[PDB]
């Protein structure tokens, strides 16, 4: 009767003692909403396994005989052969179907949970918040009794058909969703989100077309996308909980998730969140929905009668709670506390720290950091002869996330140290030099260019000594720099550099890039030309014209970091564009009737459009024909009705699903009944890749 | 492909590969990245 009891759903005296707390957390509750959420989640994960987990592409990621560098959380973990991996994914699929239909629920939950986490821990390059969320939900649902309503196991066993469920089954889920919002809200209280730097180019999408009718683009890119997102993230968890504010909250959250689904390529995250949002509503909403339907429909939909007593709920008459109830309450408290604590657990595991905090995936800081890399140099010194060579930046790797984390860099360095000796190299020493900019700052080194990563010292619980600090002092420059970016022509381009004392940068301007110039914005630098071995000393506000086709070095010789810039124009591209414009002008003149004189023989193929019975076209002619063909193809693509696009989308997805199924079938046959002749394998692999049409 | 020449190793001003430039971590690129 108390107002607080009505708003929060419980009275204070229920928390006075441990027994009353257990009774509150194990009170009867209706199971319908939990069952509906179970079905939706199972369906979404079943649709997700063939697409994002990578079963469609698994035959060229774990291929036998290929030498690749893996990034497992523990170095002990190693992938199995391909066939056993296909079997593991089959077990995942069976578990997901079991969860969807509610058949042998606990075994299904185990069969989905264990393989999912095995795959998740096997590769740190595939971590994202929407995968950690699926893992957590699978872990939670393994203990919740979601099969008491609308489940085949309900038909099989009468005692678990339309029965009561304890309240904590809901509570944890609700809490989880709240955390997923609220932590994000506090994570986005950063200087790079409240000021409009992150996701600055997301305001041009056509879905924000109506908003531009009332506000300018610059304000639309700060008020709506950034502040609106922060307010929704902070407030949605509280809005959905209270009865008065539930409707507006549901409407806003649904709109937010639909826009996220269309804007991004998150995948199934938005749909899962939409499925989870109604869970804050009353636990019996599907039943009242089923009641308000014609009797004919009710003959096929789930039951409408009241739930029966269960053995997994504490009923007041006084009943002494057993062991399931106490364990449930303790699990709820401990799990929620761990979920709150883990995102801020970065002060213990300092080894994984970087410019950002910890590995991505378990922090809930979604879409608050953009990185733009400029160059990556991998140098190696042979330990026997002393020769110095350079490797390709991304060799023996399948992701590009090793450029931003120290631990992954160490693993990659050890992998190279183990694989290179197959290429006539003795015990090598590897140095890395990586340029990266976060949220449009000066491009700076992330790893020290003089430290041997192979013999460097790294432990998870000690801070790394070879990660350059982020130069926050040059944060305000992001204003002024932007102006320079908008004061250039359609051809000139600019690249900014900020360098630490002592280090030097060696660059080789390509022969194409004539008219390359260097200007210094802050500090003292010295520029050395090695062709004649002459070094000059540049100070603030000085511009130099560097040679093209040779090497130049820049040294910083000040106590503080030095900030400078390169301004360059592609002269070859300019000449090609001018010549193409001249050719197009001549073509138009011939077409419109001007230039009555006979066309050059080289022009005749252009009018004909086909190189038949004549000399091969010049490179300029080939380029012009290619550009014209590309423009025609683009025009044809744009002038396409919606139904063709939808048909192509459906056909592509059908091909992906069919290839997944056939590859799994061949893998299972090979594992079980043995391997047929190599010609048969070739024929079946050819059949698998056949386009459906 | 497993080794790069000295001349081509150091091209800072060369146009960065515009393959998912300015990409946020939370994305399923697909097609082997
Ligand atoms: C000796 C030891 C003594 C005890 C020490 C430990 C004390 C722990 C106290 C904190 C834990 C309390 C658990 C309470 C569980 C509970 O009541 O469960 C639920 C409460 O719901 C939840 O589990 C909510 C989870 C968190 C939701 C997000 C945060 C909401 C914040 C609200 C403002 C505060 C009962 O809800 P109901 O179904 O009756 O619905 C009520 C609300 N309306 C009517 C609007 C729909
Ligand atoms: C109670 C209910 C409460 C509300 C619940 C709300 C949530 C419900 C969610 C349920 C699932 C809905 C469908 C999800 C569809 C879906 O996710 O679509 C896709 C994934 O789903 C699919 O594609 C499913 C396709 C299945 C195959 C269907 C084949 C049908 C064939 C029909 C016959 C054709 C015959 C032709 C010849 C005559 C997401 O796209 P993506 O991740 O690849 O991203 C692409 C788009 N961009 C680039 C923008 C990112
Ligand atoms: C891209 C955005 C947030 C990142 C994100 C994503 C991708 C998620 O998947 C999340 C899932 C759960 C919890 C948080 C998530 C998250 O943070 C802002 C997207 C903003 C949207 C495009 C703007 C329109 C919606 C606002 C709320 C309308 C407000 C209207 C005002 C006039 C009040
Ligand atoms: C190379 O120098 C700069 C770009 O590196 C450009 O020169 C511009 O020259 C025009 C000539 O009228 C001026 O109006 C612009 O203000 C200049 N841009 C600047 C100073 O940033 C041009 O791309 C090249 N110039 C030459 C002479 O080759
Ligand atoms: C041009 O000046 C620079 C900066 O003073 C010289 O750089 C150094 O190069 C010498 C070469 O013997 C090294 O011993 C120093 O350690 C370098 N200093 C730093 C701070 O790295 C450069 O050698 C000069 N170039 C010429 C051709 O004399
Ligand atoms: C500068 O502009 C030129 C065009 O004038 C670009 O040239 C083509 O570049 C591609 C690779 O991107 C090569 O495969 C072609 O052979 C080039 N065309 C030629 C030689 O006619 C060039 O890539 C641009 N960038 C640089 C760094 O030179
Ligand atoms: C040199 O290295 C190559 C790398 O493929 C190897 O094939 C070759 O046998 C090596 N030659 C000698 C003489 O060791």
């Amino acid at each position: 009767d108390s107002r607080i009891g009505k708003l929060l759903g419980f009275e204070w005296t229920d928390l006075s003692s441990w027994r009353r707390l257990v009774t509150l957390l194990n009170r009867p509750t209706d199971p319908a909403s939990l069952a509906v959420f179970r079905f939706l989640f199972g369906f979404l994960m079943v649709l997700d396994i063939p697409q994002e987990r990578g079963l469609s592409s698994l035959d060229r990621k774990y291929l036998d005989g290929l030498d690749v560098c893996r990034f497992p959380l523990l170095d002990a973990l190693r992938p199995l052969p391909l066939d056993w991996m296909y079997l593991v994914y089959t077990i995942m699929f069976l578990g997901a179907l079991g969860m969807m239909l509610g058949l042998c629920y606990r075994i299904s939950c185990v069969l989905f949970l264990l393989p999912y986490w095995y795959v998740f821990l096997l590769d740190k390059t595939s971590w994202n918040n929407h995968s950690y969320l699926y893992g957590l939900l699978a872990f939670q649902l393994t203990f919740m009794d979601a099969n008491h309503y609308w489940s085949v196991d309900g038909l099989l066993n009468a005692h678990r058909r339309n029965a009561h469920v304890p309240l904590w089954n809901y509570a944890v889920l609700r809490g989880q969703i709240f955390i997923v919002y609220f932590i994000a809200g506090v994570k986005k209280l950063d200087a790079d989100w409240v000021e409009g730097y992150s996701m600055e180019y997301l305001s041009r999408h056509w879905l924000f077309s109506p908003f531009k009718l009332l506000l300018s683009e610059e304000l639309t890119s700060l008020l709506v996308v950034h502040w609106g997102g922060l307010l929704l993230d902070l407030s949605a968890g509280f809005l959905l909980f209270f009865d008065v504010s539930r409707s507006i909250g549901l409407f806003f959250v649904s709109y937010f998730h639909c826009m996220n689904s269309q804007l991004f390529s998150i995948g199934m995250f938005s749909y899962v969140m939409l499925a989870s949002s109604p869970l804050f509503c009353s636990p019996e909403w599907p039943r009242k929905l089923v009641s308000y339907c014609p009797r004919r429909l009710q003959q096929l939909l789930p039951l409408k009668a009241a739930p029966q007593p269960s053995v997994s709920c504490v009923y007041k008459r006084g009943q002494k709670p057993g062991l399931r109830h106490q364990l449930g309450a303790a699990f709820t408290l401990l799990y929620l506390l761990e979920q709150l604590f883990l995102p801020y657990s970065h002060f213990l595991t300092q080894g994984y720290n970087n410019w950002t905090n910890g590995l991505y995936g378990y922090s809930w800081d979604m879409m608050v950091h953009s990185r733009s890399h400029q160059h990556v140099k991998i140098t190696y010194r042979d330990g026997r002869t002393g020769e110095l060579g350079y490797l390709n930046p991304g060799v023996f790797t399948q992701s590009r996330r090793w450029k931003d984390h120290a631990d992954m860099l160490k693993q990659y360095a050890t992998c190279l140290s183990r694989l290179l000796p197959k290429y006539n190299v003795t015990e090598p020493q590897i140095y890395f030099d990586i340029w990266v900019s976060i949220n449009d700052r000066f491009q700076q080194r992330i790893f020290d260019p003089r430290v041997d990563i192979v013999q460097a010292a790294w432990s998870p619980f000690q801070r790394t000594s070879w990660v350059q600090p982020l130069l926050m002092d040059l944060s305000p420059w992001r204003a002024k720099l932007q102006e320079i970016k908008s004061s250039l022509d359609n051809h000139t381009e600019v690249v900014f550099i900020a360098d630490f004392p002592g280090l030097h940068l060696e660059n080789f301007v390509s022969e194409d890039l004539g008219n390359t110039s260097i200007q210094l914005l802050q500090g003292e630098v010295t520029v050395e030309l090695v062709a004649e071995q002459k070094n000059q000393t540049l100070r603030e506000g000085e511009k130099m014209q560097l040679p093209a086709g040779e090497y130049h070095k820049v040294y910083t010789t000040s106590p503080s970091p030095s900030c400078y810039m390169y301004v360059y124009v592609n002269t070859t591209e300019l000449a090609l564009e001018q010549d193409l414009a001249y050719l197009q002008e001549l073509k138009e003149k011939v077409e419109n009737g001007s230039e009555t004189g006979p066309l050059p023989p080289e022009l005749q193929p252009l009018l004909e459009g086909e190189v038949k019975g004549g000399p091969e076209p010049t490179p300029l002619v080939q380029t012009f024909l290619r550009r014209q063909q590309r423009l025609q193809e683009i025009e044809r693509r744009r002038n396409t009705p919606f139904h063709e696009r939808f048909f192509r989308f459906l056909l592509r997805k059908l091909y992906v699903f069919r290839r997944s199924f056939l590859m799994t079938c061949i893998s299972l046959r090979n594992l079980i009944l043995g391997r047929p002749s190599l010609e048969q394998l070739a024929q079946e692999v050819t059949y698998a890749n056949l386009r459906p049409f | 492909t497993v080794f790069l020449d000295h001349e081509n190793a150091n091209k800072i001003l060369n146009r960065p590969k515009r393959y998912n430039s300015g990409k946020l971590e939370e994305f399923v690129q697909g097609n082997l990245e």
